[PDB]
């Protein structure tokens, strides 16, 4: 329909964060302890870091879908002009298991609680939430990978079609890292 | 020789015998003199179902003041050993309130296995007596058992490193759950 829409949409503890804290206070605290410092270098790790307020702490550079099948690979570039995926819509296979792949960079501080929030729509109803917990990270050089449990796209009739997509990062402190929406097509076959 | 790695992290409040059970789990020797806050991390070869399974071990800082740096380690774990003292119901007490929030919300659909420490102090006078001077017991296994379905772990398996009793036994349980595989997201969506 579009109605029923609604009743496809029909499908929808606490923890709390941690007081806040900066990376060269962790390190103070029981700073005599050599196991502790060791734990930290563990995590941290073997130091030393960037350190002006000024650049973001979390950057996302793609998002990126895995899935064996598909004939080309299939990615949002969130470096460039998110703007402009207004102006195209992706198509997904109907039916196809799949996963998603995001790439960031953490420069500064620790990102507690990271995660990705999806709201999406049709005919504008919102027909799913979804949210990935990505976890906590300290900054370092190199980017981070993390994927998503596998999942399938859905099939049949009514699930062929256009979808208007919302998609956010946030984190257990609320920081609003990126937001942006884009398209998504469901198709009986992929383009390429 | 070479083997599937799965990764185990243990939380639980601070004074639950987290580290000793690690040590003990690699050296075989109880600590003698001193106990280090977080053992370093390891792997062990362990064999189970006749199946060599390789397990990374991470030990954490159960204190308050590290409720951020210690999910750093929850990325990419395979089980989590969740511990409590037998000898402290206050830290069994803390099991849905502190620790599988957290864990819960760090590692959504990660299975969980309730670990009790220290079997040995369940019969011990000094300790029965510690308890009894505030009004307290030490932990039953019938308590600890449905703590372990109130939380929906895996399993419950109690243990005590200084004796070595079941220490064996609590790890192949974690192997078992890490080699399990079928999880979320719950049909959602749609
Ligand atoms: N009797 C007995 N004592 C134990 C056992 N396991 C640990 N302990 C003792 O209880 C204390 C708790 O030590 P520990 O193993 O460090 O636990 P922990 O959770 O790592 N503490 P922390 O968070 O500070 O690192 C130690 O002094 C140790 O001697 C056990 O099986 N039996
Ligand atoms: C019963 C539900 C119907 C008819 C429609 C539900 C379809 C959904 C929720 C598909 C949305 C999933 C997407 C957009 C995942 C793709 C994400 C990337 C490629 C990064
Ligand atoms: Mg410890």
């Amino acid at each position: 329909t579009a109605e029923q829409l609604a009743q496809i949409a029909a499908e929808n503890v606490n923890y709390k964060p941690p007081a806040q804290k900066s990376i060269q206070e962790i390190q103070e605290l029981d700073k005599d302890d050599e196991s502790l410092r060791k734990y930290k270098e563990a995590l941290l790790g073997r130091v030393a870091v960037s350190a002006d307020p000024n650049v973001p702490n979390v950057v996302v550079t793609r998002l990126t879908l895995v899935c064996s099948t598909a004939p080309g690979p299939l990615e949002l570039d969130l470096t460039g002009d998110l703007e402009s995926f207004k102006k195209q819509s992706f198509v997904l296979k109907e039916g196809v298991e799949y996963r998603i792949k995001i790439s960031f960079r953490v420069n500064r501080e620790i990102v507690s609680g990271m995660k990705y929030i999806q709201h999406t729509y049709r005919k504008g109803v919102k027909i799913d939430k979804t949210d990935y917990m990505v976890g906590s990270y300290g900054p370092r050089a190199e980017e981070y990978e993390f994927l998503t449990p596998m999942e399938e796209a859905p099939k049949g009739m009514l699930a062929r079609g256009s979808y208007n997509i919302k998609s956010r990062f946030t984190d257990d402190d609320r920081t609003d890292h990126l937001s942006w929406e884009w398209n998504l097509t469901i198709k009986k076959e992929w383009k390429d | 020789m070479a083997a599937i790695r799965k990764k185990l992290v243990i939380v639980g409040d601070g004074a639950c015998g987290k580290t000793c059970l690690l040590i003990v789990f690699s050296k075989d020797q109880f600590p003698e003199v001193y106990v280090p806050t977080v053992f370093e991390n390891y792997v062990a070869d362990i064999e189970v179902d006749g199946k060599q399974v390789e397990l990374a071990l991470w030990d954490t800082a159960g204190q308050e003041d590290y409720d951020r740096l210690r999910p750093l380690s929850y990325p990419d774990t395979d089980v989590i050993l969740m511990c409590f003292s037998i000898d402290s119901p206050d830290s069994l007490e803390n099991i849905p309130e502190k620790w599988t929030p957290e864990v819960k919300h760090f590692c959504p659909n990660v299975p969980i296995i309730l670990v009790g420490n220290k079997k040995d102090l369940r019969n011990d006078e000094h300790t029965r007596r510690e308890l009894a001077k505030m009004k307290q017991e030490p932990v039953k296994p019938e308590e600890g058992r449905d703590m372990a379905n109130r939380i929906g772990a895996f399993g419950y398996m109690e243990c005590s490193a200084k004796t070595k009793d079941g220490v064996r036994e609590v790890f192949e349980m974690a192997t078992r759950a890490a080699l399990q595989a079928r999880r979320g997201k719950k049909k959602s969506g749609c």
